[PDB]
């Protein structure tokens, strides 16, 4: 667990060496994007449910899965599942704060995919989950704050296939 | 013409209204329409793929 200021700080420490240039610049980047980041964690804190709730409308409902036999079948897959999905935002509302992806597996890339197989999970409908809920938050947010929310979820996406 | 013996070939529609009209002779569109016979859609909903 580590943002962009403590990675640069482990970085130049780990070297033994004082904040060079380079690492006073990558400083000022994350200072002037850091303004942008607060505002779309505050529009994404909004807008949870809803996000959630689109990201659902679009993939997984009407679908085979939320028909018998699919694993979102019952009502408690389908609040699991829900859940599960509201994680997947929150961390990465948390990892687009940080402005590093170190949160992302630490705390939900660990064990997920050992999880998902365990339980027997699709992880391809999940992957379809999270990319339409990227789609739906990048509409909410705007272009360059949900290209810099889409990296993390893209992030989520890779570690879970 | 002297090669075929006689067949009834027309009938009137008093008797071809006795044989045809008769219930278990009759089909089931002579008269009036008959409406398309398709399964309840929840049902179809509930089954387990499309």
């Amino acid at each position: 667990m580590q943002d962009a200021i403590t990675s640069v700080i482990n970085s130049a420490d780990v070297q033994g060496k004082y904040l060079d240039g380079s690492a006073m610049d990558k400083l000022k980047a994350y200072f002037t994007t850091g303004a942008l980041r607060v505002r779309a964690a505050s529009t994404i804190s909004a807008n949870a449910a809803a996000i959630v709730k689109e990201a659902v409308a679009k993939s997984l409902l009407y679908s085979d899965v939320t028909r018998p036999g699919g694993n979102m079948y019952t009502t408690r897959r389908y609040a699991a599942c829900i859940r599960d999905l509201d994680y997947y935002l929150r961390y990465a509302t948390y990892a687009m704060l940080a402005g590093d992806p170190s949160i992302l597996d630490e705390r939900v890339l660990n064990g997920l995919k050992e999880t998902y197989n365990s339980l027997g999970v699709p992880v391809g409908s999940t992957v379809q989950a999270i990319q339409a809920m990227k789609e739906v938050t990048a509409g909410l947010v705007g272009a360059d704050a949900g290209r810099e929310m889409g990296v993390y979820f893209d992030y989520i996406c890779s570690g879970l296939s | 013409g002297e090669d075929t013996v006689p067949y009834e070939r027309y009938l009137t529609p008093g008797g071809y209204s006795l044989r045809q009209t008769r219930p278990g002779a009759l089909r089931e569109d002579v008269g009036v329409k008959v409406k398309v016979e398709k399964t309840a859609r929840f049902i179809e909903l509930g089954t387990s793929s499309t």
